[PDB]
């Protein structure tokens, strides 16, 4: 309840004008209460449309002010839409700053003039700098400008805090001041011609420069900001690639006293093992030139920083260097040509003084390696192998975006990359022809994709056609079939939903041991990538095909081999300006349904080929191998203890040995430590890289100003669990400046606290972090069923789309290729189906959301609805309340530190709380009519969709099954069985964590199965209702978590639910109506 | 030499040491490559002339490096290695092998 | 066991060259431990053999 | 409950370390209480009637570097040497001191 | 290694407790057993399957 009130003082300090008018408006769910808000506005809004003073009627109707619940608040200001500079002459007295041109590489890397580059705006293009997000410097520098006046008589440390972002923002306002500001388009793009006499690199470093003095809260964060801002405004490709490259040695520097470990994916088991740091002189000497090159840069806080914390090297002072090492990546991308990002991965040495010994083991490797992942299903005949065609049709949703294509649905034009739309107009022409394979060579090159995060190298993908997907498709999945249960594909093995967080490292460190780790990350245009990686698939093949008996089967594999024939020659489209260029590209990247876990693959088959060198010199037993993408460690363990010149010579032996194959590498070895693009330890205690550009983004998505607020919010707090905080109030204000809408050039919305943290699918951040907050009132399950009854709507293109011939065509070719003679009792409701799937598509999304936002505003302006008994979740909460008692308690200190850079108050929990032991099907995978599903397809199904299906009827839940692909044989069966009734509670429980966020943000890190958050709470058990029970201890358990987060301390409680509201309730469970946006959810493990 | 992989074909079909520890635990065969086999070659020639006492150094699990370890020292006599690390190899092999 | 022939031929190469090699020596070949010692992995032994 | 055909055994180095560990540890001690009655016996031998001997004994337990001096009284300082004028002082410094 | 008889090495004092620690100093007594369980648990070994 106090969002609002800086909102309100926002307005008045932005517009200031006797003119500039301020218009709240309210709602109650009490009908007489209603009628005296309805009247009070209607006074409201006629004072409005009558120039009149509204300050007056606010201290009679006070009763509104003080119980009525606020939506948003209008402005009617006159102004052409500056004012920045009308606040901005005070604080801009420091000096501007001066480019170095010669500190980039290239050329136009350089923060030189646009017109120097660009005389014609016909071949600009805002792309090497584009923000890539919709919202402007006018925004950013007003919330800032705004904050630095309300912190204008805080006396605290908070005070020395706000000092140092002043002279800070003094700093970046001279610089600002010297040319003017960038004027947005309606795009929130910035053209040729407000730039046109300016220097092209001034608004990403603008925008980063911003974004950085905003997350200063210390005397080292000020002493970041001044060396980093004046060198990131030339330094532009070598920057935060540099100062974040030492930190892998660092790790390796630390000796553990006390440890973290896995079992299974999320067990901890926290161990007191101490190993030492056996650390070579020669790696000192590598740190010392990149010291040099550091200091060359311009840096000379940092390396003091670096220098004097080595003199003890202990792990207390050494979050320091964690903290710098999530700065790196808070400056902004290296948003380069497309052609130039390739040429850092395009330039290849290539030498016929290999050997060949080698490569035919590495091929054997990789068809030992697919026979083991293919002989069961390709013998037993699954039908999913038969009908690969239909399980490829089906998973296209799936799939990446295709090259923009020309499509005509009955009188309209659309440009789609959706692929399955690509196959929808090929099905017409009588181009649908997935037996003829394309090729790819000079009569039909590759597009591209890039694929960027700070920091690094581009990675590309390729774009391919829709006979690819479909050839991948089913040999794929049986391989990731293969992949959930071993161990060292770590992208791919599971407890069929999850990814190993924590490593698998520190089982077996010790001071006999240690571990090698690499990154792998240009080894994308290698040498063994090439033909030895294909042919050795080609000959696992060949196995496989002798390793079964039906024909279907052997036409895939002949088809997926002929694949990988093309796949081994294969050309790409890359424009330079006007004309293009196509290479010769026969190798393997990124951008395809096989890449991901085929180079987790040959990543493994080819550290296995070269770990058979180090035998000729040692004796370990190999404890663990693991790959995941971009890198790659493993640990081993000796017959005696470990020596610096021992690492060494296994160093330089491990470098040739790589060189015997042309491999270039950094390689690292160790003892303790790693470092890898998401995660990485030292001293037994796991930090986290916080990594996400926030006013700068990787690409252009298809989200709305609203949406990117969210996952902007959601990548906040990530980052603020990795270690990296921002000013959450900073935050607040962007919330509210992009979700402000103008209706004409002096209208202007503002919305409300109670909107944005509220429930639904508009829900944006919490009035307290790590806490959703819900209702215990009728109000916000008011506004909720009014958003639930707006929320389901139309898109007239998809409409028209299924009224077509494609569409006919395509129900038609599903039909007959599956099942006959239904024509209008199944087929409608697998067209129905097809829509489920339709709705991916991304203007599809664009009309229905804003339609949704359209008739959002209709009753954002006006009045409020009874919307009708529809329950929800506040019903619930409102009902279960009067039956609590509280009682204070009194927790002890059990549980160790292991995450230092977390809050101390979230540590505080974590020190008296476990941490999360399991992870609970969000989307229902274990389930058993999703373990039909993902023998039949692929896909999620929503838990929306699911939570009503199985609440229908026996009849209609058959024809909803069936359309999904499913036969009927397998559908009446389960009818039969009854196992949906035994996932009512599954889904139950998928559908209320969804809603809750309860597997995504900081609730996803807690164990509530833990045995001291259940001792407070004594809930008896009754039995023969599982779903109150569940629900009740799990709010419960909310509730005294809150209690304290907020305050600290501990409590107890006791709820003697009465047995009549169990049975009110039974019968209201299953009519909810309810829903969260999946863009507001905070992944900490992206 | 003999082409090596055809050697890892037939152990590591017959022998299935992926599946020979814990399933959930890091198993797999071990160097037969070239400029080892040449490596010994030559160490065992250089330390028989210089009658230069050389050690063993091994991992047990490995019991292929074992069963050609008791050839070599089958072959090879024994007061050319240090007691210890014969003595180690022997009751390695007798504890697993012999009784 | 199934490397009969080829780890008699081994045998008898290397014994046959450590002879040969043993003839062009001048100093009396003696036997001690010494302090130091090659290693030796198997491994090694198992890529010969 | 979990648990089943997987056998842990300390590696021979981590039970050389923590042998060895114990060793120092037993070591230091032997030596330290050799030292301490070596002085006491001296002490008592030269008529320092003005000597109170809790310096030596704070040294004593300084040098055993896991305790905290801060909070251990006098009484059992005096203990200690109560307990250590009854130990035969080691063969180096006894025959040194006669 | 082989080591010559030019060589040398000291032994530890291990002689027992003089003093009878377990007998009247507790706080001593607690310590050490606590500096011993903390030392021991960095040795007991992972449950690793």
């Amino acid at each position: 309840g106090k969002y609002n009130l800086i909102l309100s003082e926002y307005l008045s300090f932005i517009y200031n004008s006797q003119s500039a008018v301020q218009i709240p408006i309210y709602y109650s769910s009490n009908s007489e209460l209603e009628n005296r808000c309805i009247e009070f506005h209607s006074k409201c809004l006629e004072n409005s449309k009558n120039g009149l003073s509204l300050k007056k009627l606010f201290v009679e109707y006070s009763d509104v002010i003080e119980n009525a619940t606020l939506l948003s608040i209008l402005s009617y200001s006159y102004d052409k839409y500056n004012a920045v500079e009308r606040k901005l002459v005070k604080y801009a007295k420091g000096k501007p700053l001066e480019a170095d041109l010669t500190v980039n590489e290239l050329d136009y890397e350089n923060n030189k003039i646009t017109s120097e580059l660009f005389p014609t705006a016909e071949e600009y293009t805002d792309l090497l700098m584009d923000p890539a997000i919709l919202t402007s410097l006018s925004s950013n520098l007003n919330a800032v400008m705004f904050w630095l006046e309300k912190h204008e008589n805080d006396v605290a440390e908070k005070l020395k805090i706000y000092k140092r972002r002043l002279d800070l923002f003094t700093i970046v306002a001279s610089t600002v001041n010297k040319y003017g500001v960038p004027r947005h388009n309606a795009k929130y793009r910035y053209e040729y011609e407000v730039m046109k006499d300016k220097p092209y690199y001034l608004v990403t470093w603008a925008n980063s420069s911003i974004e950085m003095l905003m997350s200063v809260f210390s005397h080292e964060d000020y002493l970041i900001a001044r060396e980093l801002i004046v060198l990131s405004y030339s330094n532009r490709s070598t920057l935060a690639k540099l100062v974040s490259s030492p930190m892998s040695i660092l790790v390796a520097l630390v000796d553990i006293n006390g440890t973290f470990i896995t079992n299974e994916e999320l067990e901890l088991e926290f161990s007191n093992k101490y190993v030492r740091a056996i650390v070579p002189d020669q790696t000192f000497d590598e740190l010392k030139q990149m010291l040099d090159n550091m200091r060359k840069a311009g840096l000379t806080d940092i390396p003091k920083m670096i220098q004097d914390w080595l003199v003890d090297c202990s792990i207390e002072k050494f979050p320091l260097m964690a903290k710098i090492y999530s700065w790196s990546f808070h400056v902004g991308f290296r948003k380069q040509k497309m052609l130039d990002a390739a040429l850092d991965q395009l330039k290849t040495e290539y030498t016929e003084d290999v050997d060949d010994e080698m490569y035919r083991e590495y091929t054997m490797l990789i068809r030992d390696e697919v026979v083991k992942m293919l002989e069961e299903p390709v013998k037993h005949d699954d039908h999913l192998l038969q009908d690969s065609e239909l399980a490829g049709l089906l998973s296209m949703s799936s799939a990446s975006n295709g090259e923009s294509r020309q499509l005509k649905f009955g009188r309209k034009t659309i440009f789609s990359t959706k692929k399955n739309m690509h196959v929808m107009d090929d099905m017409a022409n009588g181009r649908y022809t997935p037996g003829i394979i394309p090729p790819v060579n000079v009569d039909k090159p590759i597009p591209l994709g890039r694929r960027d995060v700070p920091g690094r190298r581009t990675r590309i993908i390729f774009i391919l056609p829709y006979e690819y997907f479909i050839a991948q498709h089913a040999v794929v999945e049986k391989m990731l079939i293969y992949a959930k249960h071993t161990r060292e594909y770590a992208e791919f093995y599971s407890q069929s939903n999850q990814l190993l967080s924590y490593g698998d490292v520190t089982r077996f460190l010790s001071n006999n041991s240690m571990v090698l780790y690499t990154d792998v990350s240009q080894w994308d245009s290698s040498q063994h990538n090439t033909q030895p990686f294909r042919k050795g698939i080609i000959m696992g093949l060949d196995m496989l095909a002798n390793m079964t008996n039906d024909a279907r089967v052997i036409q895939t594999l002949n088809l997926y081999k002929q694949t990988q024939i093309n796949l081994m020659d294969s050309y790409v489209q890359i424009p330079d300006g006007n004309v293009i260029k196509k290479i010769q590209y026969g190798a393997v990247a990124s951008g395809e349904k096989q890449t991901k876990a085929a180079n987790s693959i040959a990543n493994l088959a080819l550290i296995k080929t070269v770990l058979s060198r180090i035998s000729n010199k040692y004796s370990f037993a190999t404890k663990i191998i693991r790959v995941d993408g971009d890198d790659n460690y493993a640990v081993l363990q000796f017959n005696t203890e470990v020596t610096k010149q021992m690492v060494q010579d296994v160093s330089n032996d491990v470098r040739e040995t790589y060189a015997r194959m042309n491999t270039k590498v950094k390689a690292l070895v160790s003892t303790v430590g790693i470092e890898i693009a998401k995660r990485y330890i030292a001293g037994g205690k796991i930090f986290f890289r916080a990594g996400i550009n926030l006013l700068n983004n990787e690409k252009k998505g298809q989200s709305t100003q609203w949406d990117q607020a969210a996952v902007l919010y959601s990548n906040y707090i990530v980052n603020r669990l990795r270690g990296f905080e921002t000013d959450r109030e900073f935050i607040l204000t962007k919330i509210m400046q992009m979700t402000s809408v103008a209706i004409t050039g002096s209208l202007r919305l503002f919305p409300s606290e109670r909107v944005l943290t509220t429930n639904s699918t508009f829900k944006v951040f919490d009035s307290e972090d790590f806490i959703i907050e819900y209702g215990t009132t009728d109000d916000e399950v008011y506004i909720q069923r009014a958003f639930m009854s707006l929320s389901s709507q139309k898109s007239g293109i998809a409409d028209e789309i299924a009224a077509s011939s494609t569409f006919k065509n395509y129900v038609s070719r599903l039909s007959e290729q599956l099942l006959f003679s239904k024509n209008n009792i199944v087929s409608r409701g697998i067209a129905l189906t097809e829509k489920a799937k339709l709705n991916s598509y991304a203007p599809i999304s664009l009309e229905k959301r804003r339609a949704q936002i359209s008739a959002l505003l209709t009753m954002l302006q006006k009045p409020v609805t009874f919307k009708s008994s529809k329950i929800t979740i506040n019903d619930i909460l409102r009902d279960i309340k009067p039956f609590f008692t509280v009682n204070e308690a009194h927790l002890p200190i059990q549980y160790q530190k292991f995450m230092p850079t977390l809050p101390d108050n979230v540590q505080y929990i974590i020190q008296c709380i476990g941490s999360r032991t399991y992870q609970i099907e969000d989307d229902g995978s274990k389930s058993a009519i999703s373990r039909l599903i993902s023998k039949y397809s692929v896909y999620k199904p929503s838990i929306e969709e699911l939570y009503k299906v199985i609440s229908l009827h026996e009849n209609e839940i058959q024809l909803y099954l069936i359309s999904l692909g499913i036969p009927k044989i397998d559908a009446d069966t389960y009818v039969g069985s009854k196992i949906y009734s035994q996932d009512k509670y599954r889904i139950l429980e998928s559908y209320v964590y969804n809603l809750l966020s309860i597997n995504y943000g900081c609730y996803q890190l807690f164990d509530f199965n833990s045995p001291d958050l259940e001792k407070l709470i004594r809930i008896p058990f009754k039995g023969k209702i599982p779903a109150v029970t569940f629900i009740l201890h799990l709010y419960a358990k909310l509730e005294v978590i809150n209690h304290a987060i907020k305050n600290g301390s501990w409590i107890s409680l006791f709820c003697n639910y009465p047995k009549s509201e169990m049975i009110k309730l039974w019968k209201k469970m299953w009519n909810i109506t309810s829903l969260r946006s999946p863009y507001t959810n905070a992944n900490f493990f992206q | 030499l003999v082409s090596t992989e055809a050697q890892i074909q037939k152990m590591s079909q017959d022998l299935q040491l992926e599946a020979l520890t814990i399933q959930s635990e890091t198993q797999f065969l071990t160097g037969i490559n070239s400029q080892a086999a040449n490596d010994c070659f030559k160490t065992l020639i250089a330390a028989m002339l210089s009658q230069r006492t050389m050690s063993l150094d091994f991992v047990t699990t490995n019991y292929m490096s074992l069963i050609s370890g008791m050839w070599l020292l089958t072959v090879v006599p024994n007061d050319m290695f240090i007691r210890e690390s014969l003595v180690a190899c022997q009751l390695a092999i007798i504890n697993t092998i012999i009784y | 066991s199934n490397r009969l022939g080829q780890l008699v031929d081994l045998t008898r190469l290397l014994a046959y060259n450590y002879e040969t090699l043993m003839a062009c020596i001048t100093m009396n070949m003696q036997h001690v431990q010494t302090l130091t010692t090659e290693k030796l992995q198997l491994t090694s032994v198992t890529s010969l053999c | 409950m979990l648990i089943g055909n997987a056998t842990v055994i300390p590696s021979p180095q981590t039970l050389f370390h923590y042998y060895n560990v114990n060793v120092n540890f037993h070591s230091n001690y032997n030596e330290r209480i050799n030292d301490a009655v070596a002085i006491i016996t001296a002490a008592n031998r030269l008529n320092l009637y003005q000597k109170k001997m809790k310096s030596i004994v704070e040294d004593f337990l300084k040098r055993l570097q896991i305790f905290d001096i801060s909070r251990v009284p006098d009484d059992q300082m005096y203990r200690l040497r109560d307990r250590l004028r009854l130990l035969p002082v080691e063969i180096r410094r006894l025959d040194i001191f006669n | 290694r082989n080591l010559p008889s030019t060589a040398r090495y000291i032994r530890p004092n291990l002689l027992q407790d003089r003093l009878n620690l377990h007998d009247n100093f507790e706080s001593l007594w607690d310590t050490i057993t606590t500096s011993n369980y903390i030392l021991a648990r960095s040795v007991v070994p992972d449950l690793k399957e």
